[PDB]
């Protein structure tokens, strides 16, 4: 008896990803989470989305 | 019209009569939408950022 997933995932944009996708024609997933590690200076991100 | 003096001969009175007529000049501008405008005024898609 496998335990499979139910539902498919979903993956909601950010609000600061719809800035850079109309100026910039780009998303890096989580751009508030890099803003924070790149203030905090920690190099290792737990996930990556 | 003034009274005239002996044996010059006088002024009949005329009425005039006259009349004024209208004139017709309309005027138009063209302002356009896009149809790809329009689709977002009323159509709505997923509700995204």
């Amino acid at each position: 008896t496998v335990s499979a997933p139910a539902t498919y995932g979903n993956f909601v944009l950010s609000p600061e990803n719809a800035v850079t996708a109309i100026s910039y024609h780009s998303i890096l997933a989580d751009f508030n989470s890099y803003k924070a590690h790149l203030t905090s200076g920690q190099p290792h991100l737990p996930n990556d989305s | 019209r003034v009274a005239s003096g002996a044996g010059l001969p006088t002024s009949r009175q005329t009425t005039i009569m006259v009349t004024k007529y209208s004139e017709k000049s309309p005027i138009t501008i063209p302002f356009e939408l896009s149809a790809a405008c329009l689709t977002y005024l009323r159509e709505t898609f997923e509700g995204t950022i």
